[PDB]
């Protein structure tokens, strides 16, 4: 069952990456790249399917500002899902669109993988 | 697996309700715990699920794969692995 | 929006503009962000 997931946020910017075979790449400049242990790449597809992100459509969500853009790229198996919008640094944000119940699907998802990466991350490499 | 610039453990199946008390509980005994990230889902408020623990060395961190893989917090089994391999 | 079953509160679920349905969350009791 093939995997990928890509996250974009932002020249400033963060971005990380997870290959199939469990390589995580890193960049914020500050890039770094480490391989995760096959129970990480199991959680992270747990929470990727319990978020239900699969399922949702970006057409009504905010398209690429001047603030700045987010990117979101995830493969499991057949499934895959790419969606761009611009930034949203909280709640009151999402809040504010056409569709701010599957907005915040995404907001939350992104906050939980942003929480993992950061953890990984940071604890590995002790930034 | 792959040492840290310590040594890292990856715990999956934790319970949505526990707190870093019970990580620190459990883990504790096997050696000096650096660091415990039990990560919270903000929008629930449960313990997302997973968490990192950190041991000063690589004899504490074996140890406590060894013995706290299939151990139960809270009722519910748990799984200890390495957080990180080599490429 | 929180409606307190007789379980505690939850997330209720919403409808996707493609008529899909996004399920309901249970959130911890006394938690608000
Ligand atoms: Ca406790
Ligand atoms: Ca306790
Ligand atoms: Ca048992």
């Amino acid at each position: 069952e093939d995997f990928y997931l890509r996250y974009y946020v932002g020249h400033e910017f963060l971005e990380f990456e997870f290959r199939p075979d469990g390589k995580l790449r890193y960049a914020n400049m500050i890039r770094k790249e480490a391989f995760v242990h096959q129970s990480v790449m199991e959680e992270l597809k747990r929470i990727i399917i319990d978020s239900e992100i699969m399922q949702e459509d970006d057409l009504p969500w905010p398209p690429p500002d001047r603030v700045g853009r987010q990117e979101l790229e995830i493969v499991i198996g057949d499934e895959h899902i790419s969606f761009t919008t611009s930034k949203t640094g909280s709640l009151v944000d999402v809040n504010r669109s056409k569709d701010p119940e599957g907005l915040r699907c995404f907001y939350y998802l992104v906050q939980d993988l942003k929480c993992l990466v950061f953890s990984l991350i940071g604890l590995h490499f002790k930034i | 697996p792959q040492r840290s610039v310590g040594w890292i453990l990856f715990v999956t199946s934790i319970h949505e309700e526990a707190q870093e008390d019970e990580i620190q509980e459990k883990f504790c005994d096997y050696g000096e715990i650096k660091n415990i990230h039990l990560n919270l889902d903000r929008r629930t408020g449960f313990s997302k699920g997973y968490a990192l623990v950190e041991y000063e060395t690589h004899k504490q961190a074996l140890a406590a794969k060894e013995a706290l893989n299939g151990a139960e917090i809270m009722g519910q089994t748990i799984q200890v692995d390495w957080c990180f391999v080599k490429g | 929006t929180y409606l307190q079953s007789s379980e505690g509160k939850f997330i209720p679920a919403t409808k996707r503009p493609d008529g899909t349905w996004r399920k309901a969350r249970r959130v911890k009791d006394g938690y608000v962000p």
